[PDB]
């Protein structure tokens, strides 16, 4: 943490150990054997079902197989990527994330700054 | 640092960013800067469009382009 | 006690009698240069080592070589003083004899020629350890760089993000190409020449003529695998199976040892020792996974059955077995102990022959250039095998051999096949676990290349650069027709030497504003500069403190700027070994006693023993008192026994530097603040009344005598004549040379400008006719008090707030201080005028200046040169000069004036060297240097005549002193054996020589004296004539300057608000305002307080040294109270001794040596006479006094125990409640006077390129308004402020003028234009292939 | 190599 | 332009331009001298090299300068970088009517005023002093007022006190982190050479009295004098914008 | 595993001062070399910000971010009142009972 | 270029090899070219030759005088007269790149300390604008004839 931390928080840098997200509700399912990495299919409920992804087997999972998991769920552990937080959640979720994280490093030591300022950077 | 890259004003970009590049690119495109902002104005030496400068820019820009 | 002590003693403290004397701290410099010139009859460092290296320079097969005979350093052209006066460098000529030989074809004819040709001069170090590059005393900082030899690094972690951590080695010579040997994450061995591409290391071996069979037979052990008659056997050793896995069944000698599934345990190993097993059979599967070293061809078909480094299959097994092969060689592979590394690399390697290896390397070095046998061969052998292009430097050869666990440290400068194969063996050994990786920051891998060595290296560059023309003219020339001089040049040789001394990130000006600064500067060891590293090139770790710095480099003393950890200071007793490392002294602890012998342990030498700690009870018979003593053995510190003691520290104050040593109570100040105070200590500027430190560490003499600022006595005698100019010392009969007898006639310096514009000057300290031994300060200089370092002053401090006048760190000083001129430091500025030829004729130095007043020209002479002594202020004229300027063409309005009042305009401009505004002083020296030819003016003749007459005066004075001191010896012999006394002194002393003695060796003595006498009288002549010839000689001026008139001003700036002051503990501040004596808080007796600090300034930055310095100083001054009382009451000589004796005592376990045997009354009289102003006290860096000792020193001085008293307010009158810590302290007046910092500007000059206010002229320049300032303005609504900032006050050629013409009309209104910098930007963009433009109104 | 001196030298 | 001692000081742009001209001339001379192709094709490449090194030096081979080993600075190099144009010229420039000095205490001062050294004020407000003197019938013309202040006549001190009266000034601390790094105070003429600063503001400025120096700036337009009273004045900046907590709190 | 055992008043000995010297050096360099870091950060911030000024009177969106107190782990770190003070409501906030103002 | 010139004016009949002849024109077209493109301030060829000769004489006399010859010494060793030495050496200076970093090794260059002695300071411009009006009023105080006569002469 520290100043090199807030630098990354602002630069929207991709985390070292990203965490996959869900794009739609519905029961999740497996798929083809271990070739290079692995597979993972998305099974929507009513609308079209063309979504899927490849998630390596060398990276453990956390989501439940035969269980409904809404979009933007914790498909794995590790840090989170803000780019993936804008798409599956929205414009308010990502700003609420960056402010809450950047405020922690300053909250550690005796520093206080109204969220307004950081909001202006997020908007830019 | 990636958002400070792309900006309507090319001068403000070439001020801090990679000038040599910014100017080449904004030159082949024939880009046109009307400055509309702070750093550009302090470059050409003009009342910054903010605060005391925003009132002057108000009275000017009102009849300007109208 | 000595003779310099009987005039004033310094009471010591603590314990631990100092075993090793003070080493001459200016050694490293003087010795390094005492190695660069001292002729050496072998290859040892020095000019000899340079010539022997580059020579002989033989031609291209013409055999017309040119050998090196010897060199000679003729006397310098100018002496140090004259050298500074003229400005030229202080160097000696360097003439070198050369011998050109040829062998014409019977044959065998040998020819030769010899002559000593001049090739540049070399700068000479002074007795103080400094050079004179150009009229400025310059210091060559010693450098610390990576030592040559081998190096085994790790490069772990980040490597391919696997944790498989790799390994690498690096052969770093002293001069040549590096050799890298790294490992590849797939267990491959790669080599790298200097930084180039990567090649499979095996290639280098193929370049050294090593067949594949031999490469295999060089790393892995051959294991016999024979199939004698059948049933594949193995000449296995019981040890090979240690820690291995089984795969078969053993039935050796009928006995079944091991089965399939049970690996070989430690039990089976020794089980093979009782039965004595040397042969065992194996199936056709255990050999199916082995290698074969030597090729195996069929003994019939000639075909190749199996090649070298080839796997084994059951199919090829039958091929070799059917051919008839019985002996099969295998490589002892082991994926745990002995990896297959080399074999695994040989497969990745393309080239399998020697010529192809040479090629691959050539095309690796110079690609795109088709290689050939000759070119590739030459390239290869010229990298690490040619003394001409590669040398390891005995330092490098030593570290290389020692790191490789060799025996003979002395070897050749080039590498050999063993030098490479051994390093690869070591790298692979580390790759197996045994061995280690050297610490990149261990002080055992950091040499110290000081001035004497860098001079030689830069000289060698100038030799090698001329080696070209020598081969050229010696191959494509002729015979005897030319000499060994026609093919040499002084400029190219002396270039790389000049370049080094004149401008280098290691050669700088001497930090001359403090003797401690001069001493601690020449002891600095920077890691930057040539061969070093950049501030952003070195990581954040190479700057940290390593446990090896102990006793070598003070972990405190360093700058706190960007050069943190890269500058450090050489320790007190630290010394350089013979090679290049740092070794510190020690004391051998034999059997459990501590002897007095010394053993300087080097960086790695110490890393193996267990030395004791400097702080330990060694007092007794001499044996280790304590049982379990704390010590450092394996880098780590811990408790060790009483019998495992190897060495002991010389003294506690050997882990610090000269500066950190002067810090009293340093054991009480935190490291941060100690660092600060140590750095600020070398900033204290000398005062007018050099005052001794009331609380020091004794280490003052160790720095006041080292710095040439003092003047010590060479030969012992009695003062024959004291004066503020010279001091004649009549040498002692038992301490003089048996010829001419001489005397010691000293000549002190008077009021010279230091490099920091301050004042340096020496003042006598002994009266007429006084006994003086050797080692006694004959005279004191700047910041020197009778032998001690007088850095600052004694200020009576009292920690208490005062109406916020001190609020943050500001300092509140009494008016009494600024009245007694105890901080009034003197400065000497040097401002010269330069009359030089111009485009409209040469300038004139006449006093006929136009547009001037009669009140100004009244302080000039008939030549317009300020009168010596005449006091002036800023704006006054010192040298009236006018520069010609025609073709003016004034405006018509002015022409009307010229017609009305008839005021014609001069065709000349004005130059007029005028005193800088802000400082006012007195003229103390005026020099005039006129170009040759151009006849001198009046003042020039007057100054040349004063030089002449002053010269003859001083010369004849020295002469008469010696002449009388010699005729006395003449009388001594003319009487003894030939007594004449009355008649002898009757006739003149001229006849004294005409007389003689009867046959006797005494007649020889006379003949000696008359010789020396006349010789002396001849000597004098050449000294006078010479100094005359130089005076009238045409001074050496620049090309195109008529005359130069130097003026030397003498400012006497006082101590006023704005000046910086700090304690020698890390406590800085600025004088807020000098407060009067009345308002100054006083105490019971009625005595005011010098300075009033802030109490809140201790409890944050630990810095507790001031706390106890105040208490000890209060006591040390309380004792002086009684000394002064008994001196004023003139009681008697009894009470004096009665008190002084008991004083130099009290404490616990001290070493001070009671007095009263000192010439009893007369000597204890002068002690008290100089002891009125308190009693000086020492406080070693860690052996200083403690609380209880101070508490008792207070009770002795009729002072409280708590060190606190009551203070009375000067204004109100009531006493400040709540006791107040008062007393004395040593205050430092850093060279940060506000009178030099403050500056201001309204309308000055402007840069030509961009019309911006010139940020130069050192105070007359405008302030800088950077981006951040513009942002701060943008934050507020201020828009016209920002505009007028970057429009009117900087740019806008019209804006400045319009605004100025408006400001005077009472109209405050700007007319913003266009910043000139932006128009210049438009030019620079449009001058390119870019078209930038502007559009509508 | 790149430098136009190499184009000529070869 | 020439310099002291006769030596001439030129720019690297010259050396590069001269090179381009030399090589273009040589090429034309060959083209009219009937030369082969191995020569003219080498000249064309040398010309391209020189031109490109003139526009941007450091992208082809870093053409060095003459006697000096350092590479000469090309056209594009005179624009970008923290040093030079656009960064050290157009956004940040040096300014007239300014100064600097070592700052000290000053408790007696109010939270709105600061102690300014006398001589500093004289040199700073020189243009105001001259005009206000020639107006009050004390100086015949501007030149005479110059000599009057250069002589330090008694009347000019009272004149300076009349010009300072309500004329705010700007004080700046060397590292300017926030906007409070520059604040406007009301001049208080003082003796000596040290700048008096109000202790309550030391927090906002983030400065000590251990030798720190501060810079002064004198506004010119009536606007810059009003903005220094209704925008930048000390007593108008009490609570920080970053956080509502006051930036003015008692110190040690 | 070898702590300091002597205080500052009594006085530190030679051995103990070495580890203090490393601690001092780490602090000194880590704070000194950090100047450019913070400067660089704020510089890029101002370069991303400048053109953003307060011009329009009222935008006309009810959107609003949802402000809730940080309450995390044991106790609150910053109440809702702070991260809502001086700001502007987006939709009418009512009492715990619905249909109120 | 000199190689081409030496080629066009060469006859294979004389027998003398081509390497001897071509070298003259090549080496001269290099030497004189240097004399023409070296200095930023071009100098006539003759002066280059003379200066290099003076340098040579000062070189071959370093070993004779011990350090360096006297200023009025080369006057005789050279065919030229005495007083021309000082001028020939005075003009022999080279321009220093304005980008040459000033002392302290900081980014500060020579081109930063260069002043501008062309623009007149504002303190004099004010005097000009004041004298204009003073002269105007005074001349408007005289007669009409004298007024136009003064504004004319
Ligand atoms: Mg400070």
């Amino acid at each position: 943490g520290g100043l090199p931390r807030v630098a990354d928080l602002f630069e929207a840098r991709r985390p070292k150990e990203p965490a996959i997200l869900a794009e739609i509700s519905g029961i999740v399912s497996f798929g083809k054997e271990t070739k290079g990495k692995r597979r993972l299919v998305i099974t929507p409920v009513d609308g079209s079902d063309p979504y899927e992804e490849m998630i390596p087997k060398w990276r453990q999972l956390n989501v439940f197989e035969g269980e409904r998991v809404e979009r933007g769920d914790v498909i794995s552990d590790g840090p989170e990527a803000p780019h993936d937080i804008l798409r599956l959640r929205g414009v308010h979720a990502v700003t609420r994330y960056i402010v809450n994280e950047v405020q922690d490093v300053y909250r550690l030591q005796g520093v206080k700054i109204n969220d307004k300022h950081i909001e202006v950077i997020v908007r830019q | 640092t990636k958002a400070s890259l792309a900006t309507e004003s090319f001068i403000s970009a070439a001020s801090f960013q990679e000038t040599t590049r910014v100017l080449t690119e904004a030159a082949v495109a024939g880009k046109r800067d009307e400055l509309r902002g702070l750093k550009e104005n302090v470059i050409v030496g003009r009342l910054i469009p903010a605060g005391t400068g925003y009132a002057y820019h108000q009275d000017r820009m009102r009849r300007r382009a109208a | 006690y000595s003779y310099t002590e009987k005039k004033r003693i310094r009471k010591d403290f603590g314990k631990r009698p100092q075993v090793l004397d003070v080493p001459y701290l200016l050694s490293i410099q003087l010795d390094s240069f005492q190695k660069f010139i001292e002729q050496d009859p072998e290859g040892q460092y020095g000019l000899e080592a340079a010539f022997r290296s580059v020579f002989p320079i033989q031609s291209y097969s013409g055999n017309s070589e040119l050998q090196y005979v010897s060199y000679r350093l003729g006397e310098p052209v100018f002496d140090v003083q004259e050298c500074q006066i003229r400005g030229v460098t202080y160097s000696a000529p360097l003439r070198v004899k050369l011998r050109l030989v040829i062998y014409e074809r019977e044959g065998t004819v040998k020819d030769i020629k010899e002559q000593e040709v001049y090739m540049g001069e070399i700068p000479l170090m002074t007795d103080n350890g400094t050079f004179v590059i150009n009229g400025t005393e310059r210091v060559i900082v010693s450098q610390l760089h990576r030592s040559p030899g081998v190096f085994f690094d790790s490069d772990k972690g980040k490597t391919h993000s696997s944790g498989k951590v790799l390994y690498n080695a690096r052969i770093i010579p002293y001069r040549g190409s590096w050799l890298d040997f790294e490992f590849d994450p797939k267990d491959n061995l790669f080599v790298r020449i200097d930084r180039r591409r990567k090649l499979p290391a095996t290639i280098i071996l193929r370049a050294l003529n090593y067949t594949t069979e031999q490469i295999l037979d060089l790393f892995f052990e051959k294991v016999i695998f024979e199939i004698r008659d059948n049933k594949l056997q193995m000449e296995l050793v019981p040890e090979r199976l240690r820690g291995e896995t089984a795969s078969f069944d053993i039935e050796a000698n009928g006995k079944v040892y091991v089965e399939k599934g049970r690996r070989i345990t430690a039990r089976h190993i020794r089980q093979l020792e009782k039965d004595d097993v040397k042969l065992i059979e194996v199936p056709v599967e255990y050999i199916a996974g082995k290698v074969v070293a030597k090729d195996y061809i069929d003994e019939s078909t000639g075909e190749l059955i199996c090649a070298a480094n080839m796997e084994l299959s059951l199919d090829l097994l039958a091929k070799l077995s059917q051919s008839g092969h019985k002996r099969i060689e295998t490589l002892f592979t082991n994926d745990l102990d002995h990896g297959p590394y080399i074999s695994e690399t040989l497969r990745v390697d393309p080239t399998n022959d020697r010529l192809s290896a040479l090629v691959e390397i050539y095309r690796m070095m110079r690609p795109g250039e088709p290689p050939t046998r000759e070119a590739a061969e030459s390239l290869f052998e010229n990298l690490f095998f040619s003394e001409d292009r590669y040398d390891l430097s005995a330092v490098g050869r030593m570290k290389f051999n020692r790191s490789l666990l060799r025996e003979e440290i002395e070897g050749s400068g080039i590498l050999s096949k063993d030098d490479i194969i051994d390093v690869m063996k070591k790298l692979i050994d580390i790759r197996n676990g045994k061995g280690e990786v050297d610490d990149i920051d261990h002080l055992g891998n950091r040499r110290i290349r000081s001035v004497g060595e860098m001079a030689e290296n830069q000289f060698r560059v100038g030799l090698v650069r001329v080696e070209r023309a020598v081969k050229e003219r010696l191959s494509l020339g002729d015979l005897d027709t030319l000499m060994p001089q026609d093919m040499i040049n002084a400029k190219p040789i002396s270039a790389a030497v000049k370049e080094f001394f004149g401008s280098s990130q290691l050669s700088q000006f001497m930090d001359q504003n403090n003797p401690l600064s001069e001493i601690t500067h020449k002891r600095r060891i920077s890691a930057l500069g040539p061969g070093g590293l950049t501030r952003e090139r070195a990581g954040f770790e190479v700057r940290d403190v390593h446990p090896t710095h102990y006793g070598r480099v003070c972990p405190i003393e360093t700058p706190e700027g960007p050069n943190i950890g890269l500058i450090n200071s050489l320790s007190v007793y630290a010394q350089t070994n013979e090679y290049g490392f740092l070794e510190t002294p020690y004391r051998k602890v034999t059997d459990g006693v501590v002897t007095d012998e010394i053993h300087y342990l080097s960086a790695i030498e110490e890393g193996n023993y267990v030395i004791a700690q400097a702080n330990s009870n060694l007092d007794e018979e001499g044996h280790f008192v304590e049982d379990l003593v704390t010590c450092r053995s394996k880098g780590e510190s811990s408790l060790f026994s009483r019998d495992q003691v190897d060495y002991m520290d010389v003294s506690t104050q050997q882990v610090v530097s000269v500066g950190a040593s002067l810090i009293p109570f340093l054991e009480h100040d935190d490291a941060n603040r100690a660092l600060m105070g140590a750095n600020m200590q070398r900033q204290a500027v000398p005062t007018l009344r050099a005052d001794k430190p009331l609380v020091g560490t004794g280490m003052e003499r160790a720095v006041a005598v080292d710095s040439g600022v003092t003047a010590v006595a060479k030969r012992g005698g009695v003062v024959q004549y004291v004066d503020a100019s010279r001091i004649v010392i009549k040498v002692n009969e038992d301490e003089m040379y048996p010829g001419e007898a001489g005397i010691d006639i000293y000549n002190l310096t008077k009021y010279t400008r230091s490099n920091q514009n301050t004042c340096i000057n020496q003042m006598p300290c002994v009266s007429l006719g006084e006994p003086v031994e050797r080692g006694d300060v004959l005279a004191d200089g700047p910041s020197t008090d009778l032998g001690e370092l007088a850095l600052g002053q004694n200020m009576r401090v009292a920690f208490m707030p005062w109406n916020g006048y001190n609020f943050e760190d500001s300092i509140l000083v009494s008016e009494r201080v600024v009245q007694e001129d105890r901080f009034t430091t003197i400065h000497i500025q040097e401002l010269a005028c330069v009359s030089r030829d111009t485009k409209l004729g040469p300038e004139e130095i006449t006093a006929d200046i136009p547009n001037v007043g009669e009140a100004a020209l009244s302080k000039l002479d008939e030549s317009g040169i300020v009168y010596i002594g005449a006091e002036v202020t800023g704006g006054d004229i010192l040298v009236g000069k006018v520069t010609p300027k025609g073709e003016t063409q004034l405006t018509p309005e002015e022409k009307l004036l010229r017609a009305i009042f008839g005021e014609k305009a001069s065709d000349v401009k004005d130059s007029s060297l005028r005193v800088p505004n802000g400082v006012s002083g007195t003229v103390i020296d005026v020099q005039v240097f006129t170009r040759d030819g151009v006849e001198k003016d009046k003042r020039a003749l007057e100054i040349e005549e004063m030089q002449l007459k002053q010269a003859k005066k001083d010369l004849s004075e020295e002469l008469q002193i010696l002449e009388a001191g010699l005729f006395s010896r003449i009388r001594a012999v003319l009487v003894a054996g030939g007594v004449e006394a009355e008649k002898l002194d009757k006739l003149p002393r001229d006849r004294w020589l005409e007389l003689g003695l009867t046959d006797e060796e005494k007649q020889n003595q006379l003949e000696q004296l008359a010789e020396q006498y006349d010789e002396l009288k001849h000597e004098f002549e050449k000294k006078l004539e010479a100094k005359r010839r130089k005076i009238t000689q045409g001074d050496d001026l620049a090309p195109g300057v008529l005359k130069i008139v130097k003026v030397y001003l003498a400012v006497k700036r006082r101590i006023q608000p704005g000046d910086k002051m700090a304690g020698r503990h890390g406590n800085k501040g600025v004088i807020s305002k000098i407060n009067p004596i009345e308002d100054m808080p006083y105490d019971e007796n009625g005595t005011p307080v010098d300075i009033v600090l802030n109490p809140l300034g201790v409890p944050s930055r630990m810095n507790i040294g001031q706390i106890l310095e105040t208490h000890l100083g209060m006591a040390a001054k309380g004792i002086g109270d009684k000394i002064n009382a008994m001196l004023k009451q003139q009681q008697e000589v009894a009470k004096l001794r009665e008190f002084i004796q008991r004083a130099y005592d009290l404490g616990a376990d001290v070493r001070q040596k009671v007095d009263l045997s000192t010439f009893s009354d007369e000597e204890v009289m002068r002690l008290a006479e100089n002891l009125r102003k308190g009693m000086p006290i020492a406080t070693p860096v860690f052996d200083g006094a403690k609380e209880a000792e101070i508490k008792e020193l207070l009770k002795l001085g009729d002072l409280p125990t708590s060190g606190q008293i009551r203070l009375y307010d000067g204004r109100t009158g009531e006493q400040f409640e709540r006791p107040v810590t008062v007393g004395y302290m040593y205050m430092l007046k850093l060279n940060h006077l506000v009178d030099d910092k403050m500056h201001a500007r309204s309308t000055g000059s402007y840069s030509l390129v961009t019309q911006q206010p010139l940020g130069g002229k050192a105070q007359f320049g405008g302030q800088r308004f950077g981006e951040m300032e513009v942002w701060a303005l943008e934050a507020y609504g201020a828009a016209y402020t920002l505009q007028e900032m970057l429009t009117v006050k900087s740019d806008d050629v019209n804006g400045r003028t319009k605004m100025y013409k408006n400001i005077v009309d009472g109209n405050h209104q700007m007319e913003p234009g266009m910043p000139e910098s932006f128009n210049v930007l438009l030019k620079e963009i449009r001058s390119l292939g870019i078209n930038i433009e502007l559009e509508d109104e | 190599t790149t430098d136009p001196v190499r184009m000529y030298m070869r | 332009v020439p310099l002291d001692g006769g030596r001439f000081a030129t720019s690297d742009l010259n050396d590069l331009y001269r090179r381009v001209i030399n090589r273009n001339n040589r090429l034309k001379r060959l083209l009219d001298l009937a030369a082969p192709d191995i020569i003219v094709r080498n000249e064309k490449r040398m010309l391209q090299e020189a031109v490109d090194a003139l526009l941007d030096n450091g992208r082809r081979g870093r053409a060095i300068t003459g006697s000096n080993k350092r590479p000469l600075k090309s056209l594009a190099d005179m624009i970008k970088g923290k040093q030079g144009r656009f960064r050290q010229n157009l956004l940040g420039k040096r300014v007239d009517y300014s100064g600097r000095s070592v700052i000290t205490v000053g408790p007696y001062l109010r939270l709105h005023q600061c102690g300014l050294p006398k001589k500093m004020a004289l040199e700073l407000f020189k243009p105001f002093i001259y005009g206000k003197l020639e107006l009050r019938g004390l100086a015949t013309t501007i030149k005479a007022a110059k000599k009057m202040v250069e002589r330090e006549e008694a009347v000019v001190w009272d004149i300076l006190d009349e010009v300072i009266r309500e004329h705010p000034v700007l004080l700046n601390r060397a590292p300017t982190l926030h906007r409070l790094g520059i604040q406007a105070f009301e001049p208080v003429l003082i003796e000596g050479k040290a700048i008096q600063l109000h202790p309550l503001v030391c927090a906002a400025y983030n400065a000590d009295f251990d030798g720190d120096q501060m810079a002064v700036h004198v506004p010119l337009t009536l606007e810059a004098q009003l903005e220094a009273r209704a925008l930048m004045m000390s007593t108008n900046n009490i609570l920080s914008p970053a956080n509502g907590e006051p930036i003015i709190v008692p110190s040690q | 595993e070898t702590p300091i055992t002597a205080n500052f008043r009594e006085g530190l000995n030679v051995l103990q001062y070495f580890i203090s010297t490393h601690g001092a050096r780490k602090g000194l360099a880590d704070t000194a070399l950090k100047t450019a870091n913070s400067g660089y950060l704020t510089r890029r911030l101002v370069d991303v910000a400048q053109d953003l000024v307060v011009t329009e009177d009222d935008c006309g969106t009810h959107e609003g971010i949802m402000m809730t107190p940080v309450i995390e782990g044991g106790d609150v770190k910053e109440p809702l009142r702070d991260r809502v003070l001086g700001r502007v409501t987006a939709e009418d906030v009512l009492k715990p009972g619905t249909a109120d103002i | 270029i000199g190689l081409m010139k030496a080629v066009d004016k060469f006859e294979y009949r004389r027998g003398y090899k081509f390497s001897t002849y071509a070298t003259w024109w090549i080496r001269q077209a290099i030497t004189r070219s240097i004399a023409d493109q070296a200095r930023t301030i071009r100098i006539p060829v003759h002066m280059i030759e003379t200066i290099n000769k003076l340098n040579r004489i000062s070189r071959q006399m370093l070993q004779e005088m011990g350090r360096e010859p006297t200023p009025e010494e080369l006057a005789e060793r050279m065919l030229m007269p005495e007083d021309k030495i000082r001028k020939v050496l005075k003009i022999a200076k080279e321009p220093i790149s304005m980008e040459t970093p000033i002392g302290d090794d900081e980014d500060s260059h020579l081109g930063d300390f260069i002043e501008d002695t062309t623009l007149e300071l504002p303190l004099d411009s004010a005097t000009t604008e004041s004298l204009r009006a003073a002269t105007h009023d005074v001349l408007a105080g005289l007669t009409a004839r004298e007024a136009k006569v003064l504004r004319m002469r």
